[PDB]
């Protein structure tokens, strides 16, 4: 009966998503034209849920 | 805004953002006059009929 939070998922939102470079397997990486990775929580500020 | 400094005029409307959030064209990336910088706290973008972003 020990309910303990193990963490929370990280959500990343880049200013220019169109500029993300396409890796394989539906994965993207940050580049010069995509801006810097903005690390934030979910449901906070401009992030989603 | 052209790289040399002059202003170019276009009819194509496919725009996007660069790493700093300024509204640029989806081709060579020329910034749109006047500069429209989308803040990182925005959850949606709306452009009015009168051009008020």
């Amino acid at each position: 009966g020990e309910n303990v939070t193990l963490g929370r998922v990280a959500l990343v939102r880049v200013p220019n998503e169109q500029g993300l470079d396409k890796k394989g397997g539906t994965q993207w990486d940050s580049t010069q034209f995509s801006g810097d990775k903005i690390w934030g929580e979910s449901n906070k500020g401009s992030f989603g849920t | 805004t052209l790289p040399d400094g002059n202003i170019g005029y276009t009819r194509n409307g496919q725009f996007t953002l660069n790493g700093e959030g300024t509204l640029v064209t989806s081709g060579s990336g020329y910034p749109v006059e006047p500069e429209i910088v989308i803040p990182e706290d925005a959850i949606s973008i709306t452009v009015g009929t009168d051009g008020e972003v």
